[PDB]
């Protein structure tokens, strides 16, 4: 996964 | 530099099941790792310092155990506020690394989504674009089609989906697409639809409006 | 009460230098090490340095040469500056505060920073209404489109409206500026008693929106 810092979360 | 690895990837678990995350440390690291959790928009917080020991204000679910590389972060019963990624981070050796962090997935039953259908604003139309929106609101699983048509010609490649992370409450998913046109192109046409599907629809729903109205 | 509260998020130009500023509260500087985090899509969570209650300083190995942290402990301010950033260099950037006041135990965090490192120029969005029209539930909603950089924030009623609220991840259009949506679901017989307005805010471009939405 990656972390998405437009949601802070992991986008996987 | 220290290479943490947390496993699974994405854990996806059911309301009361207990949940084990898991942090692998390249070598031996003692007691020395911490937990994070981290919401949607949120800054990390911290859940376990040194392997076990508890933090202020976090629910006793919360635990954590482990020794020399290989760690555990567990709750003994999810709920549906623990929706979040994890990670842990270690100390014993400078500098201090973080894990690339484990994401919590909550199951649920099949949720239908309620649909809606926006024209585009008045106000928008006056720079010259048009954006069509259908919202598709509180479902699950996350899964799920939109079809768009004007005047029953099949749009593709000029909409946009966005979807929200799961709900903390009611663990369901929304769902947004845009479909934009040139302002010249919407009053060419009279009847614009957006057909929804989904595991939780007998059949396909669609909503629509004709331009004016 | 310990906070961190850190300077606004904004644009910064390739090969151009990024300024953070955290002001804390709760407890004094010349007590407690402040520390800077950043998160990144590359490499995740990556501690960046420290600034030590007596001043000393502590940077990552690769970030020896263009970091650097300063602090005014009488104005509870720590200082966080990093020259030649790159396009990986976009990331989230708070400060910490440990337990103790030796240790790495993160559990006091700014609410963070989106630095966005681009070429491109700040842009304000445009604010369109999501006019309401199922069971007497109506649904309505912004649309807060072609502003540039990341992020947006939208609340409902001046965060009185809570309730049902979702505001959408925003999304890149071709035009390289970004379009969100937010919603929320009321009672459908609320709409001729009830004013709904959500209030946009672009911090980078200082922009500032309220938007009452009506049935047309
Ligand atoms: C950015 O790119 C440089 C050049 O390869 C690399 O060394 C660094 O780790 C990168 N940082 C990220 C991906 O956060």
């Amino acid at each position: 996964c990656q972390f998405d810092y437009s949601t802070r979360r992991l986008k996987c | 530099d220290i290479l943490l690895t947390q496993s699974p990837v994405i854990l996806s678990v059911s309301p009361g099941e207990r949940v084990s995350f898991s942090c692998r440390a390249s070598q031996s690291i003692g007691t020395n790792i911490h937990w994070y959790q981290q919401r949607t928009n949120g800054s990390p917080r911290l859940l376990i310092k040194y392997a076990s020991e508890s933090i202020s204000g976090i629910p006793s679910r919360f635990s954590g155990s482990g020794s020399g590389t290989d760690f555990t972060l567990s709750i003994n019963s999810v709920e549906s506020e623990d929706i979040a990624d994890y990670y842990c981070q270690q100390n014993n050796n400078w500098p201090t690394t973080f894990g690339a962090g484990t994401k919590l997935e909550l199951k649920r039953t099949v949720a239908a989504p309620s649909v809606f259908i926006f024209p585009p604003s008045d106000e928008q139309l006056k720079s010259g674009t048009a954006s069509v929106v259908c919202l598709l609101n509180n479902f699950y699983p996350r899964e799920a089609k939109v079809q768009w048509k004007v005047d029953n010609a099949l749009q593709s490649g000029n909409s946009q989906e966005s979807v929200t992370e799961q709900d903390s409450k009611d663990s369901t998913y929304s769902l947004s697409s845009t479909l934009t046109l040139s302002k010249a192109d919407y009053e060419k046409h009279k009847v614009y639809a957006c057909e929804v599907t989904h595991q939780g629809l007998s059949s396909p729903v669609t909503k629509s409006f004709n331009r004016g109205a | 009460q310990v906070q961190l509260k850190q300077s606004g998020p904004g644009l910064v130009q390739p090969s151009q230098s990024l300024s953070i500023t955290c002001t804390v509260s709760g407890f004094s500087l010349t007590n407690y090490g402040v520390h800077w985090v950043r998160q990144s899509p590359g490499k995740g969570l990556e501690w960046l340095g420290v600034i030590w209650s007596g001043g000393n300083t502590d940077y990552n190995t690769p970030f020896t040469s263009r970091l650097s942290i300063n602090k005014d402990n009488s104005k509870s301010q720590v200082f966080f500056k990093m020259n030649s950033l790159q396009s990986n260099d976009t990331a989230i950037y708070y400060c910490a505060r440990a337990l103790t006041y030796y240790d790495y135990e993160f559990a006091y965090w700014g609410q963070g920073t989106l630095v966005t490192v681009s070429a491109a120029s700040t842009k304000g969005p445009s604010v369109f209404p999501l006019a309401p029209s199922s069971g007497g539930t109506a649904a309505l909603g912004c649309l807060v489109k072609d502003y540039f950089p990341e992020p947006v924030t939208v609340s409902w009623n001046s965060g009185a409206l809570t309730s049902g609220v979702h505001t959408f991840p925003a999304v890149l259009q071709s035009s390289g500026l970004y379009s969100l949506s937010s919603v929320v679901t009321v009672p459908s017989s609320s709409l001729g008693t009830q004013t709904y307005i959500c209030n946009v805010n672009h911090k980078p471009s200082n922009t500032k929106v309220d938007k009452r939405v009506e049935p047309k």
